[PDB]
RNA sequence: AGGAUGCCCCCUCCCGAAGGAAACCCCGGUGACGGGGGAGUACGAGGGAGGGGGUCCAGGGUCUGCCCUUACGUCUAGAAA
RNA sequence: GCGGGGGCGGUGGGGUAAGCCUCCGCUCCGAGACGGGAACAACCGAGACCGGGGUUAAGGCCCCCAAGUGCGGGCUUAGUGUCAAUCUAAAAGGGCGUCCCCCGCCCAAGACAGCCGAGGCGGGGGGCCCCGAAGAUGUACAGGGACUAAGCCCGCCGCCGAGACCCCGGCCCGCGGGCCGUUGGCCCGCGUGGGGUAGGGGGGCGCGGCCGUGGGGCAGAAGCCGGGCCGUGAGGUCCGGUGGACCCGCGGCCGACGAAGAUCCCGGCGG
């Protein structure tokens, strides 16, 4: 089964963003979340994506829902997750 | 008799001019209006129900009588007739043929197969287009369930889908 | 020891043997996984272990019924050696049934590439005792696991229509389960 | 005086078991063979014909780049010859992009002279000589949608609008 | 009686119709994917030149693999019938 | 030739209906190759001189089988179903089975079940599925494997895929022009030129002889057996073996002039 909660951070397995990790920053519906991998740290640009797009890491930040890219920066940089961040999965 | 679905189906022209036709058979319907008939009294009724045709095809004249009977029989054991107006809206003006060897009915009607194939008269029926009605009743509000169910006895007797309507007068 | 791994598609080696870990599969997505496999690759042979752990999905009920109409109502009036259908029973034979429906018919490309192919039920002992087997595992042909959904495995299936033959590999297994485990 | 918009049609479905009507219409506008593309003056008389035949062509509005780049890939002249630019200068026209403009924005009613054009020394035609006034098409690039629906309804018969650009690019 | 000034392999060079990619970078889409550059590029039927290596090549008999394929003559709307 | 046929449309007219009878119009088969449709003359695509390259049409892309176990949402639990027709199916009627849309009423927390505290009742309709649904050689038939999606609905993206369309090379044709002493030959140009039964038109090959002309043959003619080369082809020519005296090229002319078939005739010979 597969979990997917706000301030996971996942890696975008379709798409041109293929490989690059992302983090859950809101839910649209149980089929579509809001992702924000940020254009300024790994390429990811801020919009919906679908459950079946997204695989999920073991690493999560504290955020709250919908969460504007300076929180998500700010979280990052308080879990030390930025090397890991901007890596590329295959 | 055939079975009805051998005259469902609108095949061809319709069959009516009686002063061309030898033997055409007479309507065997004996009244269209059931109840309460005069507008006076009409008055008093505001619901109009009506059973409605959903396809296009024929029904026969005795489809269209027996359906009148149950109706008309169910109106008067549960209503009343001083309480319903009901009217069979179509009237059998087609007349329908069968191609068989017979009696005395013509010296080509001896002759076998489809050789002289326009046939006798066989009985009378009303071509109906969708949402023709071929039931309404006019009836006061409180007696909606049994003019429903007089309805759904009317239609069983039909050879082609139908629905109830209803409405205010 | 085994060492588990996912068959990549486009990674299939032309030469050698592959196996094939069944359980957890479903049986025609495998079957033809398998089928294409074998076609595509003409020098390459392919076992199946784990034969009887194949899942068919649906009702346990409809699917005994459609084996059982299969193996009792199917025959022929004629030569029934010589002529009539021959129906299998077992999941290793059952399968590679299954597969013989995927590949071509009445043609040696058809004929060879059945003949590339062994079925087990379990992994044997051979395998077993080798340094070191590589399993695979085809993940298209996996059955993602719902609740209140309907399927049954091979061995089930075994079991319903011929339980005497079951309870003898059961009982093989039994027997042989201490020198299995020590290997 | 009144300029017609200049349309492109395209013949889109093939010469067996289409109706009479519909291939005698063709015939007059030249689409003869499938992936037949003409260039025609929108006057209510050529409406009406390609009103006739809507449901075995595309048709649209040509744009002079898409023109100027059709006579250069699939311009041809008589004996079959392909149409150069050396041709079109020594006819009178600088340039492809030049004839197509013309035509288009409709300083001129023809793109091919007529089979009676008779031609004078010094002048500038109004057309170009002995130009043959169809064009042969490559299949689409990517292929169509449905030649069988009409392009109002997801399928790629019938008018195009603008996009018949797009189609022609697709098909040089 | 045919070619052996042949045939085949490899390499290299030149030209080349219609057609025509890839990594990678950039823009968009949930996405399968589209677009700008890469690039009318690498390549591409075929047409020329040369280098080395080998012996037969064409053709024929039979067999195997893959692809294709419903005896003939006749009346007939309609023949494997 | 005066036997037509298929599809679609005139509720054509008739008929219970019919792969039924009889009219009207387009198209296709007959007389039309080829791709798809599981096979299949006329359903869809499409019109084929020969060879090669490419791109598309119908339709398809889990395997059989080239191309996707492609993408988003929703429905189905019946293996229902598995992308038009030929082609193997299904009705009235019943079902809150399930998903959903709308309307009337009650509940102002004193509403539906028998003080409790949050929704309840009734009606109409739509989607899928279930019952209605019973046959004869052999399996949930309608291609098979099988599939819980590889089914169905609303949309979407790419790809595969003909002889069609584009390109190259070769061939031939129609028409026009030109050159050569010509019952004819050659060259050039143009053609949204290149299917074809009956039938009409044009040219050529072969067999026996005759009028001419030029030759071969005992150092081996005709005939026969196998083989190479030429020609789209009828056919021609040459090589090796056998054989033992006639034969052939070219122009012209003439016929007792070309066989695969007639329950063909004669002879020989088989299983
Ligand atoms: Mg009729
Ligand atoms: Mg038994
Ligand atoms: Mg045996
Ligand atoms: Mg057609
Ligand atoms: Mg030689
Ligand atoms: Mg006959
Ligand atoms: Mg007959
Ligand atoms: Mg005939
Ligand atoms: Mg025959
Ligand atoms: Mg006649
Ligand atoms: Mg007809
Ligand atoms: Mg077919
Ligand atoms: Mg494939
Ligand atoms: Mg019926
Ligand atoms: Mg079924
Ligand atoms: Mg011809
Ligand atoms: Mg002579
Ligand atoms: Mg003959
Ligand atoms: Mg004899
Ligand atoms: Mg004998």
């Amino acid at each position: 089964v597969k979990v997917i909660d706000v301030g996971r951070v996942v890696v975008k397995v379709l798409g041109r963003e293929a490989g690059r990790k992302a983090v859950v920053v809101d839910i649209v519906d149980e089929n579509y979340v809001v992702i924000t991998g940020p254009k300024s740290l790994s390429g990811v640009r801020r919009r919906r994506v679908n459950i079946n797009h997204i695989e999920p890491t073991d690493k999560k930040i504290e955020i709250k829902k919908g969460a504007s890219d300076e929180e998500v920066l700010k979280a990052l940089e308080a879990a030390g997750l930025v090397e890991y961040m901007k890596e590329r999965v295959k | 008799a055939r079975p009805a679905r051998c005259y469902r189906r609108i095949k061809g022209p319709p069959y009516t001019r009686e002063e061309y036709i030898h033997g055409a058979p007479m309507i065997q319907i004996p009244k269209f209006d059931m109840g309460t008939t005069s507008a006076a009294a009409r008055a008093a009724f505001t619901m109009v129900a009506k059973l409605v045709a959903e396809e296009r095809g024929q029904i026969r004249m005795q489809a269209l009588e027996a359906a009148r009977q149950i109706s008309s029989k169910y109106l008067t054991k549960y209503v009343g007739d001083a309480n319903y107006y009901l009217r069979l809206n179509v009237v059998p003006h087609h007349v329908l043929r069968e191609n068989r060897m017979l009696a005395m009915a013509g010296a080509d009607r001896l002759q076998e197969g489809m050789r002289l194939a326009f046939g006798s008269p066989a009985g009378r029926a009303a071509r109906v287009e969708p949402g023709q009605v071929i039931f309404y009743v006019e009836f006061k509000p409180e007696h909606l369930a049994h003019v429903k169910e007089a309805l759904r006895r009317a239609a069983s007797k039909l050879p082609i889908p139908t629905r109830i309507v209803v409405e205010p007068k | 020891m085994i060492v588990k791994k996912v068959l990549d598609l486009s990674q299939i080696p032309e030469k050698g043997e592959i196996v094939i870990d069944a359980e957890g599969h479903i049986m025609g997505r495998l079957a033809s996984y398998v089928a294409k496999i074998l076609l595509s690759k003409p020098e390459l042979r392919v076992v199946v272990v784990n034969a009887e752990k194949l899942v068919v999905t649906g009702d346990r009920k409809m699917v005994v019924e459609w084996f059982m109409r299969k193996i009792s109502e199917w025959r022929t009036h004629y030569n029934p050696e010589k002529a009539g259908p021959k129906i299998p029973r077992r999941p290793d034979r059952v399968f590679k049934r299954v597969v013989r429906g995927m590949l071509p018919k009445k043609v040696e490309s058809g004929r060879d590439a059945l003949k590339r192919l062994r079925v087990y039920m379990s992994i044997p002992l051979d395998f077993i005792q080798r340094r070191r087997l590589v399993l695979y595992e085809v993940p298209a042909a996996k059955l993602r696991v719902r609740p209140l959904m309907q399927f049954v495995t091979l061995e089930e299936v075994w079991r319903s229509i011929d339980p005497a033959a079951w309870e003898k590999w059961n009982k093989a297994k039994e027997v042989w389960a201490k020198k299995i485990k020590q290997a | 005086k009144t300029v017609y918009p200049r349309y492109a049609v395209i013949r889109l479905r093939g010469i067996p078991t289409t109706p009479g009507d519909i291939a005698a219409t063709l015939d007059l506008l030249r689409l003869r063979r499938k992936f037949t593309m003409v260039v025609v003056v929108g006057s209510p008389s050529v409406m009406g014909m390609i009103e006739r035949v809507n449901d075995w062509v595309t048709w649209g509005e040509i744009d002079a780049d898409t023109l100027a780049e059709v006579l250069r890939k699939r311009g041809r002249i008589v004996g079959d010859k392909p149409l150069t630019l050396e041709y079109l200068q020594k006819w009178g026209w600088n340039s492809f992009e030049e004839v197509a403009l013309a035509y288009i924005s409709g300083e001129i009613e023809t793109l091919a002279c007529k089979k009676d054009f008779k031609a004078r020394e010094g002048q500038r035609p109004p057309c170009i000589p002995y130009l043959k006034p169809f064009f042969r098409l490559h299949p689409p690039r990517g292929g169509l949608n449905s030649v069988k629906l009409h392009f109002s309804v997801g399928g790629d018969l019938g008018y195009r609008g603008p996009l018949i650009n797009d189609l022609i690019k697709r098909m040089l």
